[PDB]
């Protein structure tokens, strides 16, 4: 009689708990950092002078006439863009772990440029969107990347060409977060589209809509796993930065996924379909 | 890093009834404090056709509507009608004399105007006049439904600051009226003009009924439930501070405050012009203007409430400048409010955790990241037996200022509870806490009200 | 006296232009819809829910992004020759996208600096472009791979309305890539050596080549993508009553510095 | 499109002498209005070395300096000395006790400050204190030379091949209340330092002598020559943006007479068109600024100009045109013009040859005039530059009385007003050139503080 009152019943989370991975890597910085003054206001201004010398590198920062780098600038063409009498090696803590917004910004820029140089075998960097994407090798050609997921060897088609023409590249925003007195790299996966592996796609918005279909838990988690492998391996003249995975996060209650796969008419929607 | 999974926050309903779900809670207990003979007089503006459509929809709602998805009945409940199982314990009636039509000629006059901004101003002019008349006359509506015909919604609303937004301008031009408006699509009765329309717009009827009636109930000034507090003595007030940018003049930014109580009622203040860090971007307040805004807000709160709060929590989506923390501290000190907290709510953090499987982590998952707090306000919801969305949820990152009295665990539970204050829907898994969510809605309206003109603090006018 | 060329081409616009309303605020919002339909082209504008183009939008996949009932052919002068800022903006956007479409064989367009440049064909490969200077067949190495950085001949193509006509303005420059396609990560090094090429004869020569390309782009050829709807015309030389006594080559010790040296 | 090649504008020098060239003119005729026993007292701030260096240069200048390029003699002339062939008919002397020295230790104190902005403020504090001492004591300099040692210049001035304080702009703002202008020089070559970025690593001596003395002459308040034409004033209206606060823009006016003297005024904050950009004035604020400018001119000159030409580098908004008209009406000014001077037009003409078109080349496009302020110069027998010159595009407003041909000639003539050098082929007309210079200084003077109208203090 009338409209039935539901009891408001539901299956609770499992009390056994479960684990989750976080998309951070701990960064191990060199113990010392080099600082100096420069005649150049910013790094862009110093580039023409820098490239007059050989063995060019760009993992350095000049802002407000101040230079920073992890490498010794006296041993590279940077020796032309600094005031040499002011070059000093100091405890990295004095630049990377203080309260000055300017040192914080210069630290993050140096970390970002260091990662770019360290990963250049696999990755290309776009100034727009600050996006790091797997680079194509060959025009209109797909390629795969092999990597370890726990104890299992796996692979992904990180550059994927389609023709009736566009090419999709696995991508990530790599951000930096300081938590207490440690720096972390944050992996936020995305995709980048080109027409042929190289030329940026003239109108992303068509393709932007297909990315959303892929934003599903298992697919994003797999991509995090793959980037953590790339970046950890990148740190093994030695690479300047090493990266360390964090222990899993333990959650006291678990999603009841196996029950829901049975009861939830929308279960299949939670899984990415790559069209 | 230590993780928690918070309980879904409990709401309190009529006679001290508690439930996590607004819809089940209202059916079990009714709203927070009904009075015998409660009635909400609903005025209507539409065409002959859409007004008739609204009449039929209200009648159908009154009889009740069956769920269109019985396999997920908690998320898709039946609407129990407005008779002996009325969950609002309130009549919703369109009185005779309280309907205004838009004629065929007026529709054609608007659609016929080729320039978008011209067409929008003509529409706002006409409708704001019709609203003023309905409010000024003898019909005495508590809330007005604007049900425009589909071709007029198609003209006024773009599909998916160059161009006028019809809704935002209308709300601005009607901000001085005490009777709020609910703008609806006349076929399905969901909200129109708040977001872009779908070019191919083409069951969830009981949900649409729940949502429209809940919206009208809030707009009539009635409270369906309150956040259940830890202590019945320890009242907390929640103040968001936001900024919006003017399009005219020098494009200066203006501060705003959104001051909420545990019953989900909001007070809206406009404060001083903001300073900016660099090239007219990154707005912030000086110590003096931050103090003044918090003093203004506390004053408004006291004017509308019996009890002074024991705790005030201030939320801002950008970091607290030292000068802001200084001025807020100065206003708090002088207020004599015992406890206070300042929390930066990052809405765009890249940090996330990922369980192993296809469903995302539960709503209420929290990770304490050494003084930063990662909180999933969206995610798998046990009550609903699913994750109600599609795209993976991205959590909030909460950064409590060192000036705060509470722990990051207490402040995260507060944020999660504030997500349940919801004027848009009866589904409780919203991403943003009400004071932050309110900032963007009020900013889009207030940019159309000249700086220095007094604006109403009654948040219902902005919804 | 002597004669000088001006870096303008007169633009010949169709007598009619199509206007409509659109459900979409701007062209970028319409793209996902437009490409779902096919028979696509991009030489059109939507801005503030108004659509403009020279082609009839009913005849292409653009039919999905206009309000069909409102499509109207109107006298070009109503959009292209008034003092309404919005109309002058939309006109320049339509001209630019038309040029883009008409020159797609040779040129790529860069959003940044609104720069056109000769596109590469092979990765890390050089190519030449054959054109007419006066009545003489010539060639320019418009893509030059140095072995690694690639320089592409480029130009800022701008629009100027003088009295009651439209003109395309050719402002030559150079674009640098790593491979022929990927923009140069740090291009300040190379930009520096563009300045050495900023000399009268070298720039004049570039004006000439660009003129050729743009005039040709508007040519209707028998037995040859839709035909172009815009044409371009060279202007008469400018007549100067007083001439530079260049034959200074004797007396000025800096005469040679006036000629460009490409390195 | 009709072209015209203007004649190089004529200047008037002493006793009715006329010449196109500031240098040849002064050589033959002397300056506009000399008085017997004219002397400029030059104060000096530097180190023991630079002060000694500068006093030798001054002495050497007096004896005369030979051209180091007789193949281009008009371009590279001889400086004929400060005796019987003195082009300035003026003595230039450093009086006793008009010298202040910076110690080697003071230099090291600045160059060793590691943060650029701290170094700059420290240098500014130190030097502005020495300037104040010099002005407030008994030496009575007319003009002060600041000859900083090379290492201090290298510290203070950024190298090239809003993020940071500019030493010269900040020093000038901090000293704008002083009535004795400063000239900042490199102590090796005596050319201008700190106006522009320096080269990463550091002979036209007679030209250097001409340029320095001409600058001191102007800063000492003396007039070398007048533009040969009732009196016309030329008022530039510009805008600069503040770095702090809300980064508002402020209007400025730079009003020049035909003797090349400038009066500088600060007006209301500007409105902007979009997202803090495209500054413009409302009608009333435009009227106020022009009324303020005419008031300053009248207060000095006890007359009002018969013709006012107003120049801007952005289009005149209708509100701006309205306010300017209202101001002219109230000031009873009879004839006026409004010209938008486009500095970055892509329109250009190309002769057949290696040399560019002649300076003074003008093309009337319909309603807009292409003008070459830089290009091949017959008098110099070359094009003095390297990169091909890009012309100005002049757009007269419909509210103007004069024709575009008359207006273009005025713009060309205004390029000869030159407080920087004695070479006359300048790209911009003085009222426009002054806008950027004054804006860079005034952004360091808090809005609301009244500033001197004396343009010499901003040069
Ligand atoms: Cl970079
Ligand atoms: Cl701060
Ligand atoms: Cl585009």
């Amino acid at each position: 009689s009338g409209w039935e009152l539901q009891p408001g019943v539901f299956l609770p989370p499992l009390n056994k708990g479960e684990d989750a991975i976080i998309n951070l890597l701990r960064i191990r910085l060199p113990d010392e950092i080099f600082i100096s003054t420069s005649p150049f206001g910013s790094g862009r201004d110093a580039v023409p002078e820098l490239v007059k010398h050989g063995n060019v590198r760009f993992d350095w920062v000049i802002r407000k006439r101040r230079f920073v780098s992890f490498f010794d600038p006296r041993e590279y063409g940077t020796r032309a863009i600094v005031d040499l009498d002011q070059v000093e090696a100091v405890d990295t803590k004095l630049i990377a772990f203080n309260d000055e917004q300017d040192d914080l910004n210069d630290t993050m820029d140096l970390l970002r440029r260091t990662v770019e140089r360290q990963t250049a075998t696999q990755l290309s960097f776009l100034r727009k969107d600050r996006l790091f994407h797997f680079k194509a090798v060959g025009v209109g050609k797909s390629r795969s990347y092999r990597y370890m997921s726990n104890v299992n060897e796996t692979s992904a088609k990180v550059v994927s060409a389609y023709s009736s023409g566009y090419v999709r590249h696995h991508a990530a925003r790599l951000r930096f977060e300081r938590l207490a007195d440690e720096w972390f790299l944050v992996i936020d996966p995305d995709f980048h589209f080109t027409t042929d592996g190289f030329q940026p796609h003239r109108y992303p918005e068509a393709l932007l809509a297909g990315k959303k279909r892929l934003e599903r838990n298992a697919a994003v988690r797999g991509q995090v796993t793959m980037w953590q492998h790339l970046l950890v391996e990148s740190g093994k003249p030695a690479p300047l930065l090493q990266f360390e995975r964090l222990p899993v996060i333990q959650l006291s209650q678990a999603v009841p996924e196996s029950s829901w796969n049975r009861t939830d008419p929308r279960a299949k929607e939670m899984e990415a379909q790559d069209l | 890093f230590k993780a928690h999974v918070f309980d879904e926050p409990m709401l309190e309903f009529g006679d001290g009834g508690q439930h996590c779900d607004p819809r089940q809670g209202l059916r079990e207990h009714g709203p927070l404090q009904p009075r015998s003979g409660d009635v909400i007089r609903v005025g209507v503006i539409g065409t002959d056709d859409t007004v008739a459509g609204f009449t039929e929809f209200l009648a159908e709602t009154g009889r009740g509507i069956e769920s269109g998805n019985k396999q997920l009945i908690n998320l898709n409940p039946d609407f129990p009608g407005l008779g002996n199982q009325n969950p609002f314990r309130c009549k919703f009636e369109v009185p005779d004399g309280a309907t205004v039509t838009i004629s065929r000629r007026q529709v054609n006059d608007i659609t016929g105007i080729g320039r978008h901004d011209e067409a929008v101003r003509h529409a706002v002019e006409l409708i704001s006049s019709q609203l003023s008349a309905l409010v000024e006359g003898s019909a005495k509506p508590d809330v007005i439904v604007l049900a425009l015909p589909i071709p007029l919604i198609e003209k006024l609303v773009n599909a998916k600051g160059d161009m006028l937004n019809f809704r935002d301008l209308l709300k601005a031009k009607t901000l001085h009226l005490p009777v709020p408006t609910q703008i609806v699509w006349p076929d399905t009765w969901d909200d129109a003009a708040k977001i872009p329309r779908k070019i191919k717009r083409d069951q969830v009827k009981a949900t649409r009924a729940w949502n429209l009636l809940n919206a009208l109930f809030y707009k009539a000034g009635k409270v369906p439930w309150r956040l259940l507090p830890d202590q019945a003595e320890y009242r907390t007030s929640f103040l968001g501070i936001g900024f919006y940018r003017d399009l005219d003049g020098q494009q200066l930014w203006t501060s705003t405050a959104q001051m909420f109580d545990e019953r989900g009622r909001g007070l809206i203040l406009r404060g001083a012009r903001a300073q900016t860090e660099t090239r007219g971007r990154h707005p912030y307040l000086t110590a003096k203007d931050a103090e003044d805004l918090v003093v203004q807000s506390i004053a408004a709160y006291k004017a509308h409430h019996r009890h002074v709060p024991a705790r005030l929590v201030v939320l801002k989506t950008s970091r607290f400048r030292s000068e802001e923390a200084e001025g807020i501290d100065a206003a708090l000190g002088k207020s004599g409010i015992e406890m206070s907290d300042l929390v930066w709510v990052q809405e765009s953090s890249p940090i996330a955790i990922f369980r192993d499987g296809n469903y995302p982590v539960l709503r209420g998952t929290f990770v304490d990241l050494d003084g930063k707090g990662l909180l999933y306000t969206r995610g798998s919801v046990p009550f609903y037996g699913t994750f109600p969305g599609l795209r993976v949820p991205r959590p909030l990152l909460l950064v409590p200022h060192e000036n705060s009295d509470s722990t990051i665990l207490t402040l995260a539970k507060d944020v999660l509870a504030l997500t349940k204050v919801n004027w848009n829907t009866t589904q409780f898994d919203q991403k943003l806490p009400a004071p932050i969510k309110a900032a963007r809605e009020v900013g889009r309206i207030l940019k159309h009200v000249e700086f220095g003109t007094a604006v109403s603090s009654d948040f219902r006018r902005y919804t």
